[PDB]
């Protein structure tokens, strides 16, 4: 499928820019702003953000693959969520150019109703939510300290952060193996209604951030998941993986080992229909399941990942597409599960790591 | 229209 305009290389981090009006690749000229130009480059990719930076010369690097350069307009670039909005053709004299670490995700290092037992490491961004001993949740990793889970996952008997934990890195449940931290703030969307009214049936904007009070170590069984990159469109029919250890059935008990299944994206125009969720499904949700049901997310998964593979990055790579956030009982004909659309907060997950970075608690964010 |  099409290739995303914006490229990091494998061998060198160098960052590389699709220039349409020659169909070539063009290097990123070195600037002052070599450090946000990294970071909104790996944020429109769909990584978390940069680690690190640097600079490379032509003439010891090579141009690899690439036609020229570009050149960022540091006046522009404050003002702008797009990168290929501020960038022009440009000589680069001294030949120096940008190359940044994105943190890397969504690929495997190893060598839920109608779902079967996964494998460990086969979904290594999947973490259980624990209050008081109990699962309650799953979430996904985005990095080594910061987990993406639903909003709802916190309702007010579960608000104490000293009594929750995350467990990472096996698939049992009661495994011994894995690593179980604790949690140093919440960032639930300001917008979730019923976070302040329990009674609201209004549930849109159900996400949040937990950000753990120390980071787990990155392994073959704990792995960050990507995020869509800017633009990336969710395409219906499309089958994606949902895992956690929900209920294996509506009034079954919840999964001792990690459960994965495969649901196709419904359309809205479908969704909303009178014969399935009649207009319930609002803007920023999407439905994935079958008509028929069979299969399908249910309560204990909620929080936790809808990821999709793709290759738009020259590489196959997990993306965390959608959160597990309701439905109509599980796994019921023409009720499929109700996901929060995660590309339709990709600037809320930015900007709320940036803006509680250190903050301890529960904080609300619109 | 249950919360999961």
């Amino acid at each position: 499928e099409p290739l995303y305009p914006v490229q990091v290389s494998s061998a060198d981090a160098r960052l590389m820019v699709f220039d349409k009006t020659e169909g070539t690749w063009r290097l990123l000229c070195s600037s002052r702003s070599n450090a946000r130009v990294a970071g909104l480059s790996c944020e429109e990719m769909g990584f978390l953000r940069a680690l690190t930076h640097s600079e490379l010369d032509v003439r010891t690097a090579g141009a690899a693959g690439t036609s020229g350069f570009f050149c960022v307009d540091e006046g522009r670039l404050p003002h702008t969520q797009r990168l290929l909005e501020v960038i022009s053709v440009c000589d680069c004299p001294r030949g120096r150019f940008l190359a940044a670490i994105c943190q890397d995700c969504g690929r495997r290092k190893l060598p839920i109703v109608g779902g079967r037992d996964t494998s460990l490491g086969r979904w290594p961004w999947q973490v259980s939510l624990r209050y008081d001993g109990a699962h309650l949740c799953g979430g996904s990793l985005l990095s080594g300290d910061w987990v993406l889970t639903a909003a709802h996952c916190f309702p007010e008997r579960n608000r104490v952060l000293s009594r929750w934990r995350v467990f990472a890195g096996a698939v049992a449940q009661a495994s011994p193996h894995g690593l179980q931290l604790g949690v140093q703030a919440v960032v639930y969307h300001g917008g979730y209604l019923p976070f302040r009214d329990p009674n609201s049936e209004e549930n849109s904007n159900d996400i949040a951030l937990v950000h753990l009070s120390s980071p787990l170590p990155l392994t073959e069984y704990i792995q960050p998941v990507c995020l869509p990159a800017a633009g990336q469109a969710l395409v219906d029919g499309k089958i994606c993986t949902v895992t956690g250890w929900g209920n294996t059935q509506y009034y079954g008990q919840q999964a001792g080992v990690l459960q994965e299944a495969r649901v196709p994206i419904i359309s809205n125009d479908v969704c909303n229909g009178a014969d399935f969720y009649g207009n319930q499904i609002k803007p920023k949700m999407f439905c994935a399941g079958y008509p028929e049901g069979g299969i399908d997310a249910c309560q204990g998964d909620s929080g936790g990942p809808f990821v999709c593979e793709d290759s738009i990055s020259r590489t196959p790579r997990w993306r965390l597409c959608g959160i597990v956030s309701w439905g109509t009982g599980c796994a019921l004909a023409q009720k499929p599960g109700v996901y929060t659309k995660v590309s339709d907060f990709r600037e809320w997950i930015f900007q709320a790591i940036k803006t509680h970075s250190e903050a301890s608690g529960m904080v609300t964010q619109l | 229209k249950q919360l999961r």
